[PDB]
Protein backbone atom coordinates (compact mmCIF):
# COMPACT_ATOMS: atom_id res chain seq x y z
CA UNK A 1 0.00 0.00 0.00
CA UNK A 2 3.06 2.27 0.64
CA UNK A 3 4.38 1.40 -2.57
CA UNK A 4 1.08 2.14 -4.48
CA UNK A 5 1.31 5.64 -2.27
CA UNK A 6 5.12 5.54 -3.66
CA UNK A 7 3.55 5.21 -7.20
CA UNK A 8 0.88 7.63 -6.86
CA UNK A 9 3.87 9.92 -5.65
CA UNK A 10 6.01 8.89 -8.14
CA UNK A 11 3.71 9.73 -10.86
CA UNK A 12 4.21 13.56 -9.66
CA UNK A 13 7.90 12.63 -9.21
CA UNK A 14 8.27 11.61 -12.61
CA UNK A 15 6.80 14.43 -14.00
CA UNK A 16 8.60 17.11 -12.13
CA UNK A 17 11.53 14.40 -13.91
CA UNK A 18 10.48 14.93 -17.37
CA UNK A 19 9.84 19.22 -16.32
CA UNK A 20 13.35 19.26 -15.11
CA UNK A 21 14.55 17.01 -18.14
CA UNK A 22 12.58 19.66 -20.35
CA UNK A 23 14.36 22.50 -18.22
CA UNK A 24 17.82 20.97 -19.64
CA UNK A 25 16.73 20.32 -22.98
CA UNK A 26 15.92 23.87 -23.12
CA UNK A 27 18.88 25.39 -21.55
CA UNK A 28 20.71 22.82 -24.35
CA UNK A 29 18.64 25.04 -26.64
CA UNK A 30 19.51 27.91 -25.82
CA UNK A 31 23.10 27.18 -26.27
CA UNK A 32 22.63 25.27 -29.36
CA UNK A 33 20.83 28.26 -30.55
CA UNK A 34 23.13 30.91 -29.13
CA UNK A 35 26.28 28.55 -30.75
CA UNK A 36 24.41 28.75 -34.29
CA UNK A 37 23.94 32.56 -33.79
CA UNK A 38 27.70 32.82 -32.94
CA UNK A 39 28.49 30.35 -35.78
CA UNK A 40 26.16 33.01 -37.96
CA UNK A 41 28.37 35.79 -36.31
CA UNK A 42 31.69 34.02 -37.08
CA UNK A 43 30.80 33.24 -40.51
CA UNK A 44 29.68 37.14 -40.85
CA UNK A 45 32.91 38.21 -39.97
CA UNK A 46 35.00 35.05 -41.78
CA UNK A 47 33.22 37.06 -44.82
CA UNK A 48 34.16 40.18 -44.05
CA UNK B 1 -4.96 57.61 1.39
CA UNK B 2 -1.92 56.61 3.28
CA UNK B 3 -1.57 53.27 2.06
CA UNK B 4 -1.57 54.13 -1.74
CA UNK B 5 1.03 56.87 -1.46
CA UNK B 6 3.16 54.97 0.80
CA UNK B 7 2.59 51.75 -1.79
CA UNK B 8 3.31 54.12 -4.81
CA UNK B 9 6.76 55.80 -5.77
CA UNK B 10 7.27 59.15 -6.69
CA UNK B 11 9.09 59.80 -9.50
CA UNK B 12 11.24 62.64 -7.94
CA UNK B 13 11.90 60.37 -4.95
CA UNK B 14 15.33 59.15 -6.42
CA UNK B 15 17.42 61.00 -9.67
CA UNK B 16 15.31 58.69 -12.12
CA UNK B 17 17.51 55.91 -10.90
CA UNK B 18 20.63 57.87 -12.81
CA UNK B 19 23.31 55.22 -14.09
CA UNK B 20 27.07 55.34 -13.26
CA UNK B 21 29.34 57.66 -16.37
CA UNK B 22 27.55 60.30 -18.46
CA UNK B 23 27.81 58.09 -21.16
CA UNK B 24 27.72 54.01 -21.98
CA UNK B 25 30.75 52.05 -20.59
CA UNK B 26 32.81 50.57 -23.65
CA UNK B 27 33.47 47.36 -24.25
CA UNK B 28 35.95 44.75 -26.04
CA UNK B 29 35.27 44.47 -29.71
CA UNK B 30 34.64 40.88 -29.50
CA UNK B 31 34.03 40.11 -25.51
CA UNK B 32 31.33 36.87 -26.37
CA UNK B 33 32.06 35.08 -23.19
CA UNK B 34 28.95 32.72 -23.57
CA UNK B 35 28.74 31.30 -20.09
CA UNK B 36 24.93 30.53 -19.36
CA UNK B 37 25.53 27.23 -18.37
CA UNK B 38 22.59 27.25 -16.46
CA UNK B 39 19.43 29.05 -17.37
CA UNK B 40 17.04 29.36 -13.94
CA UNK B 41 16.15 25.58 -13.08
CA UNK B 42 18.38 24.74 -10.95
CA UNK B 43 17.24 24.12 -7.20
CA UNK B 44 16.66 19.79 -7.16
CA UNK B 45 19.21 18.21 -8.21
CA UNK B 46 18.51 16.10 -11.51
CA UNK B 47 20.71 12.93 -11.03
CA UNK B 48 18.59 11.95 -7.99
CA UNK B 49 15.40 12.38 -9.03
CA UNK B 50 16.84 10.42 -12.23
CA UNK B 51 17.88 7.77 -10.02
CA UNK B 52 14.50 7.79 -8.67
CA UNK B 53 13.11 7.59 -11.90
CA UNK B 54 14.78 4.52 -12.42
CA UNK C 1 -7.40 44.98 -4.30
CA UNK C 2 -4.17 47.47 -4.01
CA UNK C 3 -2.34 47.94 -6.83
CA UNK C 4 0.53 44.93 -7.39
CA UNK C 5 3.46 45.96 -5.04
CA UNK C 6 6.23 43.77 -7.15
CA UNK C 7 4.66 45.06 -10.44
CA UNK C 8 4.28 48.47 -9.49
CA UNK C 9 7.54 48.25 -8.36
CA UNK C 10 9.32 46.78 -11.45
CA UNK C 11 6.95 49.02 -13.01
CA UNK C 12 8.34 52.46 -11.32
CA UNK C 13 12.63 50.86 -11.54
CA UNK C 14 11.99 50.31 -15.16
CA UNK C 15 10.67 53.36 -15.98
CA UNK C 16 13.29 55.36 -13.74
CA UNK C 17 15.87 53.30 -15.73
CA UNK C 18 14.20 54.32 -18.94
CA UNK C 19 13.94 57.79 -17.78
CA UNK C 20 17.71 58.12 -17.13
CA UNK C 21 18.54 56.31 -19.93
CA UNK C 22 16.66 58.91 -22.44
CA UNK C 23 17.92 61.93 -20.55
CA UNK C 24 21.49 60.94 -20.93
CA UNK C 25 20.98 59.47 -24.51
CA UNK C 26 18.86 63.33 -25.36
CA UNK C 27 21.81 64.89 -23.42
CA UNK C 28 24.62 63.54 -25.55
CA UNK C 29 22.11 64.19 -28.36
CA UNK C 30 22.29 67.56 -27.46
CA UNK C 31 26.01 67.88 -27.09
CA UNK C 32 26.75 66.40 -30.49
CA UNK C 33 24.13 68.63 -32.18
CA UNK C 34 25.70 71.68 -30.47
CA UNK C 35 29.13 70.85 -31.62
CA UNK C 36 28.19 68.97 -35.53
CA UNK C 37 28.12 73.20 -36.06
CA UNK C 38 31.91 73.98 -35.55
CA UNK C 39 32.92 70.83 -37.25
CA UNK C 40 31.22 72.48 -40.51
CA UNK C 41 32.57 75.78 -39.63
CA UNK C 42 36.52 73.89 -39.92
CA UNK C 43 35.43 72.39 -43.00
CA UNK C 44 34.40 75.97 -44.60
CA UNK C 45 37.64 77.34 -43.16
CA UNK C 46 39.18 74.22 -44.33
CA UNK C 47 37.54 74.72 -48.22
CA UNK C 48 38.77 78.42 -47.80
CA UNK C 49 42.05 76.82 -47.02
CA UNK D 1 30.89 61.85 -36.64
CA UNK D 2 28.06 61.99 -38.91
CA UNK D 3 27.52 57.89 -38.89
CA UNK D 4 28.26 57.81 -35.39
CA UNK D 5 25.58 60.45 -34.51
CA UNK D 6 23.06 59.01 -36.81
CA UNK D 7 23.63 55.58 -34.72
CA UNK D 8 23.26 57.58 -31.57
CA UNK D 9 20.15 59.36 -33.02
CA UNK D 10 18.97 55.67 -33.74
CA UNK D 11 19.43 54.58 -30.00
CA UNK D 12 17.50 57.89 -28.94
CA UNK D 13 15.08 56.81 -30.91
CA UNK D 14 14.59 53.11 -29.48
CA UNK D 15 15.13 54.20 -26.01
CA UNK D 16 12.58 56.47 -26.44
CA UNK D 17 10.31 53.82 -27.81
CA UNK D 18 11.04 51.84 -25.05
CA UNK D 19 10.37 54.54 -22.68
CA UNK D 20 6.74 55.46 -24.72
CA UNK D 21 6.37 51.02 -24.67
CA UNK D 22 6.78 51.52 -20.76
CA UNK D 23 3.67 53.37 -19.94
CA UNK D 24 0.13 52.62 -21.65
CA UNK D 25 0.83 48.88 -20.85
CA UNK D 26 -2.26 46.44 -20.29
CA UNK D 27 -0.74 46.92 -16.49
CA UNK D 28 -1.50 50.04 -16.22
CA UNK D 29 -4.86 49.65 -17.79
CA UNK D 30 -5.57 46.94 -15.25
CA UNK D 31 -4.57 49.85 -13.13
CA UNK D 32 -6.89 52.90 -11.69
CA UNK D 33 -9.19 49.68 -11.70
CA UNK D 34 -7.90 48.54 -8.77
CA UNK D 35 -7.80 52.02 -7.35
CA UNK D 36 -11.45 51.60 -7.69
CA UNK D 37 -11.47 47.81 -6.49
CA UNK D 38 -9.86 48.90 -3.04
CA UNK D 39 -11.89 52.44 -3.07
CA UNK D 40 -15.33 49.45 -2.91
CA UNK D 41 -13.97 49.31 0.84
CA UNK D 42 -12.20 51.73 2.56
CA UNK D 43 -9.70 51.22 5.06
CA UNK D 44 -11.37 49.73 8.32
CA UNK D 45 -9.95 45.42 8.51
CA UNK D 46 -8.72 46.50 5.26
CA UNK D 47 -6.37 49.49 6.52
CA UNK D 48 -4.83 47.84 9.65
CA UNK D 49 -4.01 44.32 7.34
CA UNK D 50 -2.19 46.43 4.95
CA UNK D 51 -0.37 47.67 8.22
CA UNK D 52 0.86 44.83 9.34
CA UNK D 53 1.95 43.64 5.39
CA UNK D 54 3.96 46.86 5.12
CA UNK D 55 5.46 45.94 8.50
CA UNK D 56 6.51 42.91 7.35
CA UNK D 57 7.82 43.51 4.11
CA UNK D 58 10.17 46.10 5.25
CA UNK D 59 10.71 44.04 8.27
CA UNK D 60 11.82 40.99 5.75
CA UNK D 61 13.76 43.32 3.23
CA UNK D 62 12.46 42.27 0.43
CA UNK D 63 9.62 43.77 -1.84
CA UNK D 64 9.75 40.64 -4.55
CA UNK D 65 11.01 37.68 -3.77
CA UNK D 66 9.39 37.54 -0.73
CA UNK D 67 6.13 38.28 -1.91
CA UNK D 68 7.22 35.01 -4.38
CA UNK D 69 8.52 33.32 -1.33
CA UNK D 70 5.08 34.20 0.32
CA UNK D 71 2.46 32.80 -2.51
CA UNK D 72 4.42 29.94 -2.79
CA UNK D 73 4.15 28.68 0.80
CA UNK D 74 0.65 29.98 0.88
CA UNK D 75 0.02 27.48 -2.55
CA UNK D 76 1.41 24.71 -1.09
CA UNK D 77 -0.31 25.16 1.99
CA UNK D 78 -3.59 25.67 0.53
CA UNK D 79 -2.87 22.33 -1.79
CA UNK D 80 -3.63 20.05 0.86
CA UNK D 81 -6.97 21.56 2.13
CA UNK D 82 -10.56 20.60 2.55
CA UNK D 83 -10.18 17.05 3.86
CA UNK D 84 -13.39 15.84 5.22
CA UNK D 85 -14.98 19.61 4.89
CA UNK D 86 -18.19 18.35 3.82
CA UNK D 87 -20.13 17.62 6.89
CA UNK D 88 -18.94 19.84 9.99
CA UNK D 89 -22.19 20.38 11.82
CA UNK D 90 -23.86 17.12 11.70
CA UNK D 91 -21.20 15.27 13.02
CA UNK D 92 -20.67 17.61 15.95
CA UNK D 93 -24.40 17.68 16.87
CA UNK D 94 -24.53 13.75 16.33
CA UNK D 95 -21.50 13.38 18.81
CA UNK D 96 -23.32 16.35 21.17
CA UNK D 97 -26.81 13.54 21.08
CA UNK E 1 32.64 28.58 -29.36
CA UNK E 2 34.99 25.44 -28.11
CA UNK E 3 34.15 26.30 -24.71
CA UNK E 4 30.39 26.50 -25.42
CA UNK E 5 30.63 23.36 -27.63
CA UNK E 6 32.25 21.03 -24.61
CA UNK E 7 29.54 22.77 -22.18
CA UNK E 8 27.00 21.86 -24.76
CA UNK E 9 28.59 18.10 -25.18
CA UNK E 10 28.39 17.62 -20.73
CA UNK E 11 24.79 19.02 -20.55
CA UNK E 12 23.83 16.57 -23.64
CA UNK E 13 25.75 14.29 -21.20
CA UNK E 14 24.04 14.82 -18.45
CA UNK E 15 20.61 14.61 -20.50
CA UNK E 16 21.73 10.95 -21.83
CA UNK E 17 22.09 9.96 -18.01
CA UNK E 18 18.55 11.91 -17.13
CA UNK E 19 16.50 10.11 -19.27
CA UNK E 20 16.96 11.32 -22.97
CA UNK E 21 17.49 14.19 -24.44
CA UNK E 22 15.44 13.24 -27.71
CA UNK E 23 12.59 11.66 -25.74
CA UNK E 24 12.03 15.18 -24.35
CA UNK E 25 11.31 17.28 -27.47
CA UNK E 26 8.34 15.00 -27.97
CA UNK E 27 6.74 16.69 -24.59
CA UNK E 28 5.13 20.39 -24.94
CA UNK E 29 6.40 22.79 -22.34
CA UNK E 30 6.29 26.74 -22.87
CA UNK E 31 9.56 28.00 -23.69
CA UNK E 32 10.15 30.30 -21.42
CA UNK E 33 12.50 29.58 -18.63
CA UNK E 34 10.90 31.11 -15.97
CA UNK E 35 8.01 29.86 -16.35
CA UNK E 36 9.58 26.09 -16.07
CA UNK E 37 11.23 27.82 -13.02
CA UNK E 38 7.89 28.58 -11.24
CA UNK E 39 6.43 24.77 -12.82
CA UNK E 40 9.72 23.51 -10.66
CA UNK E 41 9.37 25.23 -7.98
CA UNK E 42 5.37 24.11 -7.40
CA UNK E 43 6.27 20.46 -8.17
CA UNK E 44 8.82 20.52 -5.78
CA UNK E 45 6.78 22.34 -3.29
CA UNK E 46 3.67 19.78 -4.07
CA UNK E 47 6.89 16.78 -3.82
CA UNK E 48 7.50 18.46 -0.82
Amino acid sequence: KLLRELNQTSDLNERKMLLQAKSLWIDVAHNTDACKNLENEISGIQQK
Amino acid sequence: PILKRTIISKRKAPSNNEDEEIVKTPRKLVNYVPLKIFNLGDSFDDTITTTVAK
Amino acid sequence: QLLPYVKVKDHKEKLNIYKEEYERAKANLRAILKDKKPFANTKKTLENQ
Amino acid sequence: FNEREADLKSQYEDKKKFVKEARDTPEFQSWMREIRSYDQDTKEKLNKVAEKYEEEGNFNLSFVQDVLDKLESEIAMVNHDESAVTILDQVTAELRE
Amino acid sequence: VAALKEGIQRQIQNACAFCSKERIENVDLPDTQEEIKRELDKVSRMIQ
